[PDB]
């Protein structure tokens, strides 16, 4: 949840100044934990950026987030390393300070250190044919 | 002052109390119109009519004066 | 007199008069009010979901909105038929097209809403929307003009909603120098009701001739052919400054497969009879050839890319704001509003709303004390000033008088305005007639009419009759309109034309309990059978429907949308 | 060819500021694959494109047999025509009005057996359909085309058309 | 243009109140009037108070002139301003003029102005010189000839003056072709 | 078809089919070509 999170906003207004008619927000992360496909979805009810929820492997919940200053404009390799704050409902609070790129998600926190690849989506986009190309060629 | 119709009724303001905020002091129904007055002049506020009577156009349905 | 400042303290405090400072009670009166609001919000809150993804609702708990139940299998089979040719049944190639973290505003919903009455009594023709979707998408930082073809062609192509609905997308790009973006997939036209559609003005053949004067203006347009357009469709394919067809399913036909046949029936490959061919043909038609969705979507934002309007926009609109909120809660708008069936009207108040809406809840006040009815002044929304007409009681002369100054200072400032509708309130008394109130009232529309500033519209409620001409109509062209679900739109008079039409239709003097239950109770029928949630939007009257709450969201949409103008 | 002339026609009198008059027929676009892979669809835009930007003032009276969206190539009402009239044998329709007898005979729900009755079922019926629209009723009445003359007089109302849009900016 | 009506504006003053975008008229002194208190005595003479003849009518009267009532001095002017602010006028004029610059002074002392210029009375003219004094007025004193060589007498050239380019023309002796 | 993306990773990423990848591997052809040059362009 917290990984997933930080690849959007450490990426853009992902959940920033978002609206919808008479409907709510919805946004997916998919995570290529393993050899296995992870898929995490982050909506939010009400006119509320601040209240967030979650559903991976079945499991829901709710909490509130709260980033830090924004850093790295420039996006490059090193891409944006900033703190965030995490209140789950429960009753925790968490601070983890992620770099997050393309390639992949790390958080840094109480937990200790966790690297989470994002499902690779790359195949030669356009020059995809499967064209038998029987004959009358060149 | 309410116009010619009259028939004031529902007045849900005390009278002798301060109204600053303008609130709804006398509701008149002309032809289904409520039109609320809705009166912003500082002061208590002293009734000089009944709910249920009906008035003349521009009667004095309330003295509104500064609180002495 | 011991008072001597400099003007501010007295101003940039947290403390001038310009604020408002109406705080609520939350009593009985505000829970009959705030209780019937979200008793009117939730279901137009949900039968746009029901829509969405249309006919495949799989909670079955949708009783909170009165449609029927309708075949759910069905609507499943289509959708897994169309979705294994490798085509997305849905609006996501609207989400996939506009950039993540953008807003967009779905100009048109719940469009040919239970519209069409079918053979079947009980039944009527499953127009979910209108055939397409349109909301304003915000494109690689370039504000545009989105138009998709929904894939449900069982009804037939496209209605006389569903032109009305494109034709209305086209006007508003063309007014807002906003590119646009058509998303095509046809079943051809309709041959049922033809004589509708085709024929006459405002129909097809305008489509063709915006398509055309938008290019004439240097407006550019794209569109991209997902399946079939033919029986005139394929003109947009070929009028289009960029076109994408899809490598397998991408079609173009101006005559149809069966068309061949009975006049020279030589029949050969669907491919080779207009559709996509990927085989260096004669024909230089078509820009793009996409192997996959994902492809020709990403080529479609390739081509908007390259159209130099980046900079232009971020000019124009400030991309990186400090939003200012405004000092009440906005939850607190469904309670001001009054309840619904009243035999008289019951009361209302204006402050309290646009202390809710406007930035730093602020009013800048003209007169009045004078011409009491009628509300005019200044305003903040979302660090863009903003002049509000708001309509409060029956209208005077002396209202129409300040209403056209207004008006007048307005235009001369280049300052947008906003309008709330409410009651006509025309006096009839024959004093009033006599001072020469027809006159002030041509004062007025003159004005409002006149006017080269942006318009917008949102009802209030209890739109009803000819006092709208004083304030602003469709008719009177807004370039935006929305409504709130507590909405009547009718004759001259909701209440009183039963009075009136009781008296003047071949009556008996005696029956007079069965007349007034023929007469009084179906007129009232008639003039609340027709409401926010059919006769309007469903009708493309009043096209955009919303919630009261979330009004300054969608202003501030608006005022952004009309800043790329010339 | 009949579309590149077109344009090309419509390019000079719109070079000149000529007046154009128009004179409708049937729609006849030919379905062959060889013309469809000819690029046809480009050639027929590129005269649409030409008839609908012409800043000229345009007329248009129907000769007969106006039906389909052949219109599109030579002017319609959604074209801005500042003038419509009509003669009286005048049938305004889908993009077949005898065709598409024949072709919806096919794709409707029939089966093979029955072929009189059907033919009774669909092809008359759709003939009634599409000849009940007419130049009396459908249009004019509905402002479909709004003038309604006579073939005889038709150069005395050309000329009154004329006239008309001469006071023009 | 905005104007404040603090007193009586009579005689055709009152047209100013009338032609205003914007008009002011205080709660208790401020009165506009087309014809004199003193005028309706003589003809019709039925005099009444001088706030029914036009002053300041805080009643909700049915003539809609003047567009605030401010009931102090202060609320007048706070008002006023108000006004002035909604007039979209601020970014042009920010736009046009930089709010923030760095002032450039002159490289002599100004109090050094007085001092060139000569006395006064004298019978015959006296010397006078001008290189001085735009050197003083001028920023980083200094100076952009054209031919002072040519017709000496006259002087024009261009200059600086707090972010800005001026050209001066400075006369000094008897003018020539 | 197990194919979600936004359009950019497709996009703003090192690997969009916009770029070209045309490398030389620098053979006889290529010597013969990249010598002349060099032997059109020094004086
Ligand atoms: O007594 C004065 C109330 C007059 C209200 C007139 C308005 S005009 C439209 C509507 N229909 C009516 O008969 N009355 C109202
Ligand atoms: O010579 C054979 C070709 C016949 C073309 C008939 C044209 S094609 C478009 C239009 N629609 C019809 O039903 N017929 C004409």
């Amino acid at each position: 949840a917290m990984a997933a999170t930080a690849w959007l906003l450490n990426r853009c207004d992902n959940w920033r100044g978002a609206f919808r008619l008479n409907s709510d927000t919805n946004a997916t992360v998919h995570f290529y934990i393993d050899d296995h496909p992870v898929e995490v979805r982050l909506h939010t009810e009400g006119a509320n950026y601040h209240k967030i929820f979650f559903s991976v492997w079945d499991h829901d919940g709710s909490f509130e987030v709260c980033s830090g200053p924004v850093t790295s404009k420039h996006r490059d390799q090193k891409s944006i390393v900033n703190d965030f704050t995490f209140l789950f409902e429960n009753g925790m609070h968490h601070t983890v300070l992620a770099v997050a790129t393309e390639g992949d998600v790390t958080v840094i926190g109480s937990f200790g250190l966790h690297q989470l690849r994002l499902l690779p989506l790359t195949d030669g986009f356009g020059d995809s044919s499967t064209a038998g190309g029987t004959s009358t060629k060149i | 002052v309410s116009p010619m119709p009259g028939k004031v009724s529902k007045l849900l303001v005390k009278s002798g109390d301060l109204v600053e905020k303008g609130q709804v002091l006398v509701i008149v129904e002309a032809m289904k119109m409520e039109h609320p007055v809705r009166a912003l002049q500082d002061g208590r506020v002293s009734f000089l009519v009944k709910e249920g009577e009906v008035v003349g156009g521009d009667h004095v349905l309330a003295t509104v004066a500064e609180e002495e | 007199y011991a008072h001597h400042p400099i003007d501010y303290e007295r101003s940039t405090s947290k403390s001038p008069n310009i604020l408002r400072l109406p705080a609520n009670t939350s009593d009985p009166t505000y829970q009959e009010n705030m209780a019937r609001m979200e008793g009117l919000v939730e279901q137009l809150r949900a039968r746009v979901r029901y829509v969405q993804a249309g006919g495949v609702v799989p909670e079955e708990e949708a009783a909170k909105a009165g449609v029927s139940i309708s075949s759910i299998e069905a609507d499943d089979r289509v959708r897994k038929l169309h979705l294994s040719r490798g085509k997305m049944l849905a609006r996501d190639r609207i989400e996939r097209l506009i950039d993540p973290g953008t807003r967009f505003l779905e100009l048109s919903q719940l469009a040919g809403w239970d519209l069409y009455w079918d053979d079947k009594k009980k039944e009527y023709e499953r127009c979910y929307s209108g055939g397409i979707v349109t909301g304003i998408g915000l494109v690689n930082g370039v504000r545009c003009m989105l138009v998709a073809n929904d894939a449900t062609v069982k009804g037939g192509t496209y209605y006389p909603i569903t032109v009305k609905k494109h034709l209305r997308a086209q006007k508003i790009a063309e007014q807002n120098h906003l590119p646009c973006i058509y998303l095509v997939d046809s079943g051809g036209a309709n041959l049922s009701r033809q004589d509708d559609v085709f024929p006459d003005e405002q129909h097809f053949g305008r489509i063709f001739y915006n398509e055309a004067q938008m290019s004439i203006k240097s407006i550019s347009q794209i569109a991209v052919v997902m399946g079939s357009c033919t029986a005139g469709g394929a003109y947009v394919p070929a009028m289009a400054d960029e076109n994408i067809i899809v490598a397998r399913n991408g079609t173009i036909f101006l005559g149809g497969p069966p068309l061949v046949l009975a006049a020279t029936g030589e029949k050969v490959s669907s491919e080779e009879l207009g559709g996509a061919d990927v085989h260096c043909r004669i024909s230089g038609v078509g820009d793009h050839y996409a192997t996959d969705d994902l492809h020709a979507l990403y080529l479609a934002r390739r081509a908007v890319a390259n159209l130099n309007l980046k900079e232009h926009n971020e000019a124009r609109n400030p991309t990186d704001v400090k939003p200012v909120p405004p000092l009440y809660d906005p939850r607190e708008l469904g309670g001001f509003i009054p309840d619904m069936l009243s035999d008289v009207v019951k009361s209302f108040d204006v402050r309290a709303i646009i202390a809710r809406i406007v930035d730093g809840s602020r009013f800048d006040e003209f007169k009045a004390l004078y011409g009491n009815t009628l509300v005019c002044g200044f305003a903040r929304i979302e660090g863009m000033q903003v002049g509000i007409i708001a309509n409060q009681g029956i209208l005077y002369s002396e209202s129409a008088l300040k209403g056209a100054h207004f008006i007048g200072l307005c235009t001369q400032r280049n300052v947008p305005l906003l309008f709330l509708q409410n009651i006509t309130g025309f006096m009839v008394g024959k004093k009033y007639e006599e001072g020469g109130i027809a006159r002030n009232g041509a004062r007025l529309v003159m004005a409002v009419s006149s006017a080269p500033v942006p318009k917008v519209t949102v009802l209030i409620g209890g739109s009803y009759g000819a006092g709208n001409y004083g304030m602003c109509g469709r008719a009177f062209e807004p370039r935006f309109l929305f409504m709130w679900p507590n909405a009547r739109i009718s004759v001259m008079g909701g209440t009183q034309a039963a009075t009136v039409l009781t008296l003047t239709n071949r009556n008996l003097k005696n029956a007079s309990e069965a007349e007034i239950a023929a007469f009084k109770d179906k007129v009232k029928k008639k003039y609340e059978k027709e409401g926010s949630c059919y006769y309007s939007t469903a009708r493309l009257w009043d096209d955009g429907v919303i919630a009261p709450e979330d009004t300054r969201v969608v202003v501030a949409e608006a005022l952004r949308a009309t800043r790329l103008a010339p």
